[PDB]
């Protein structure tokens, strides 16, 4: 009922934030010499 | 030391300050032996940029992006599911029967699969996905630097997972039948009867479909340039874009959402998904305004912003966005620009990696442009057709002609590759072969001419050779030449054909409409004229 | 399968009917060869450099993979035909954009060696090339360290341009 | 409803979704035995008639009354 | 005898004015033949002539005339 609508909103956004954060985020980079 | 012929300071110190000029390291080469000297070092760290792999914390974000969009949609389902509609009888009534035209398509897309002719740059693709498990970052193997082919190419992996079995051509090659079964699967079951019930009614409208599918996908799609999974894509966010029309719902339109998104991220000329979106946007729109009543807009539009960037979530799953900035202007320097590959479609019809021309403006005069325009005109000109349903057939004829000004010859510059509307442009077809049919034109004039412009464009798509790429013309009919029977080439007697046909037309303007041999002859030209060009082809 | 199975001596006849310039000819006594097929020869295990046009039609020898910056050196160069090598897969790849065929021409001798298409003598399948180096040497010992975490910075920009 | 505006309607919507003009429909002309629609093209008729009427129809008499009687006798019984 | 500036922003102009045309279906403000005469000509010599024949591409800016009539429409 507002359960359902509560969990569309809240972690419907924060994935949009961690899924648009993505990008800018720590790599772990082998280097090679 | 210092300089003897000014100091220039107070040090030997000399070099240019260029930092365009560096070794091309491919050893460190010398000619003197024996053991090394004391202070004696050559160190280069190689730029090995693009080889990472994600902490624990961006694959901890990557998890929790996915399984939170997952989330999402799945309470949004739950959400609007509040009008009492359940998903009863799976695989439902309009879907069980079996026609005789998948016989001509599931048994002519199998014989095809095994014998016919692979795509230009299949080898390409096979060989930067074959090398991509040791590197480790799917590099573009040839020509770039080894910088990625990850500024989309998320679908590469696919089939670099798919070759730790064995990597010949007939199984590899699988996600284009398995695409091409569900391309037509979705073709003649969910989007020809949504399309009406003159487009469903009719046999021949569905034979149309069927034999454009299969004349649009066996030159293009059939290699591994994935073209036909872009088909595949287009055909899938809109049949689910217009079952959301349908029901109601917004969970199909979601799930459309990060369907046009996934395959947009396939290839870069996968923007016929996103043409495929924007062409239902009022639609959705309007499904959205209609449960913006029982449910705020906040928890309306949260889930498809959720599933809108979940793309990112699978093409940066290991390239940061500096290391695509820089591995897209590589392209952009090195690369061939739009002003290159437009003298290199005509010329010496060259083998180029991710094209094809002869075939390519071959299979889209033909297949695009005597079944678009017809049906454009008798569209837009009747306001009030008899059968066809308005808006799922203007929305279709919308991806057609956004595609056709959104991707080619704007923003990437590629020349006509016909194969992306194999799968949307069958159903084109069936549009036009029921816009045709004798029902819908009174006129016999009006179809004759119709049959002279099947026959012209008939002509002039024989008119070229009849060449394939590399080893699929390994023994043709006519390898070199242009296909002629009986000493003369058969584009001149389709030609004479078109001539015929043009002077019976205009001898049937002035006597004006008999219905006892025109009746006979121009009931369902596409069919014809596809299978004409599916049966040379396969012959 | 021309000459019968009595003809036992053959002998080259040549002509030079043409008195311009640029017309002349070159023989070389006739030998029936040792022939072997590429999959005898090349094996899975000596890493080819394939060129792009010819990757489905050689779908089981093993090309030349690249890991962490440096490549395997290739051995072979299996190659599409003539116009197609020529106009349109050398000149999309080379040093000069990008290319694998520049760290194959600084370091390696190819030298064409004869094939045929079986049972289809009179096409041009492509060519096979075998690699040499120029002085005999060992794959170097690379020692990598890992751990140069990044934000979103590049180290510099990369080579493209002179 | 006043059998004939409603009836109209009914018809404005059956051409602007299933794509058919105002001839066929009649209460002797059907879903299934006469004319032609499917089980999916019809919940797009239902949610319409949902909206510019607010007659909740339930998901059992969808499927079960066959006719065009349905849509009539529906929207007539609030 | 036997691209970025020049189509895209022209193209930006005319997808909105057909459209616009297509649902007012008679405008207060243009006249109704000549009009849609600009559109058939411009929506004729972009592509079926143009781009579907392939008869020698990128003559890049040739929309100096009927481009400026059609921006003006918009
Ligand atoms: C009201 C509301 C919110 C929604 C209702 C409205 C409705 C219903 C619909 C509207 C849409 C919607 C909903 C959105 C909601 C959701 C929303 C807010 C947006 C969703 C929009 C959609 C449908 C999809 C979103 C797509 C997203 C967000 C990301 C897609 C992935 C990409 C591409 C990210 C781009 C990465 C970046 C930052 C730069 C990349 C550069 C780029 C994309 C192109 C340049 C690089 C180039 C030019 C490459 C070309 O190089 P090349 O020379 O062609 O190389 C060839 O490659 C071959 C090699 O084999 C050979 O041919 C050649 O070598």
């Amino acid at each position: 009922v507002r359960i359902a609508r509560w969990v569309a909103t809240i972690a419907g956004l924060l994935g949009f934030v961690l899924s648009v954060s993505i990008p800018l985020l720590p790599v772990t980079q082998t280097t090679a010499t | 030391l210092t300089q003897i012929s000014e100091d220039a300071g107070k040090l030997q110190r000399t070099g240019y300050p260029d930092p365009n000029l560096r070794p091309a390291i491919v050893g460190v080469f010398t000619d003197l032996t024996g053991p090394a000297p004391q202070g004696l070092s050559v160190s280069a760290e190689i730029d090995t940029r693009f080889t990472t792999h994600p902490t624990a914390l961006k694959l901890a974000a990557m998890l929790l992006a996915i399984v939170s969009t997952v989330i999402a949609l799945l309470a949004l389902w739950r959400l609007d599911r509040l009008d009492g509609r359940r998903m009863h009888r799976l695989i439902p009534t309009r879907w069980r029967t079996v026609t005789a035209v998948d016989g001509v398509v599931v048994g002519g897309m199998a014989i095809w699969y095994v014998i016919g002719a692979n795509s230009s740059d299949d080898g390409y693709i096979l060989q930067m996905a074959r090398t991509a498990e040791h590197a480790g970052y799917m590099a573009n193997y040839f020509r770039w630097f080894g910088s990625p082919e990850d500024p989309f190419g998320w679908y590469y992996n696919v089939l670099a997972l798919m070759t730790k079995v064995s990597d010949a051509s007939i199984w590899i090659r699988l996600p284009d039948l398995i695409c091409a079964l569900i391309c037509w699967l979705l073709l003649s079951r969910e989007v020809l009867p949504r399309l009406g019930p003159a487009v469903a009614g009719s046999r021949a409208a569905m034979w149309a479909a069927g034999l454009v599918l299969l004349g649009a996908w066996m030159p293009f799609n059939n290699g591994l340039r994935p073209e036909g999974q872009i088909a595949t894509g287009a055909l899938i966010t809109y049949v689910l874009i217009e079952r959301a029309v349908t029901s109601g719902r917004l969970t199909p339109a979601a799930l459309a959402i990060t369907t046009a998104a996934f395959t947009l991220g396939i290839q870069p000329t996968g923007l016929i998904a996103v043409a495929a979106l924007l062409a239902g946007g009022r639609p959705i729109l309007r499904i959205v305004m209609r449960r913006r009543r029982l449910v705020g807009t906040w928890p309306l539009i949260a889930p498809l912003l959720a599933a809108g960037t979940v793309i990112l979530a699978v093409v940066f799953a290991d390239q940061t966005i500096a290391t695509v900035l820089e591995a897209t202007r590589i392209r952009t320097a090195i690369g061939p620009s739009q002003e290159w590959w437009t003298e290199n479609l005509r010329y010496y019809y060259l083998i180029l990696p991710t094209t094809d021309g002869a075939i390519s403006r071959r299979v889209a005069f033909v297949f695009t442009a005597m079944c678009l325009f017809p049906s454009l005109f008798m569209m837009l000109r009747r306001k009030h057709i008899a059968g066809v349903a308005r808006g799922p057939a203007w929305r279709l004829m919308g991806i057609i002609f956004a595609t056709m000004f959104f991707l080619m010859f704007t923003p990437t510059k590629w020349i006509h590759h016909f194969g992306l509307f194999a799968a949307v442009g069958g159903a084109m077809a069936a549009l036009a072969t029921v816009l045709v049919s004798p029902t819908v034109l009174r006129s016999a004039r009006n179809r004759m001419a119709f049959l002279s412009l099947v026959l012209f464009v008939l002509a002039f798509c024989f008119a070229s050779t009849n060449g394939w790429w590399y080893v699929s013309n390994f023994g043709a009919p006519f390898n070199n030449s242009v296909p002629k029977v009986g000493g003369v080439q058969i584009s001149a007697i389709f030609f004479a054909l078109s001539a015929i046909a043009a002077l019976w037309a205009f001898w049937l303007h002035l006597t004006r409409t008999e219905s006892r041999v025109v009746d006979r002859l121009t009931a369902a030209p596409i069919p014809v004229a596809a299978g004409f060009m599916v049966v040379v082809m396969m012959a | 399968s021309e000459i019968p199975d009595d003809a036992v001596a053959v002998r080259v006849v040549a002509e030079d009917l043409s008195l311009s310039q640029g017309d002349w000819i070159a023989v070389t006594p006739p030998r029936v060869p040792e022939l072997q097929s590429v999959q005898e020869y090349v094996g899975s295990d000596q890493p080819v450099l394939m060129d792009w046009a010819v990757g489905l039609a050689f779908p089981c020898q093993q090309p030349m993979l690249h890991a962490n910056g440096v490549t395997e050196v290739p051995k072979f160069r299996i190659s599409p035909d003539y116009y197609a090598k020529l106009q349109s897969t050398d000149t999309w790849q080379d040093g000069i954009n990008g290319g694998l065929l520049g760290i194959t021409d600084l370091l390696l001798r190819a030298s064409v060696m004869s094939t045929y298409l079986s049972q289809d003598w009179g096409q041009d399948w492509g060519s096979l090339r075998k690699f040499d180096t120029v002085v005999e040497a060992t794959p170097a010992e690379l020692d990598f360290g890992s751990q140069t975490h990044s934000g979103l910075y590049s180290p510099g920009p990369l080579r493209i341009r002179p | 409803a006043t059998q004939e505006e409603i009836i109209a309607g009914l018809a404005e919507i059956i051409e602007e979704v299933t794509g058919i003009e105002p001839s066929e429909v009649t209460p002797e002309k059907s879903f299934v035995d006469d004319l032609d629609i499917d089980s999916l093209s019809m919940v797009e008729i239902a949610v319409q008639t949902e909206d510019k009427y607010g007659v909740k129809i339930p998901d059992e008499d969808l499927a079960g009354l066959r006719t065009v009687g349905d849509v009539v006798a529906y929207i007539q019984k609030l």
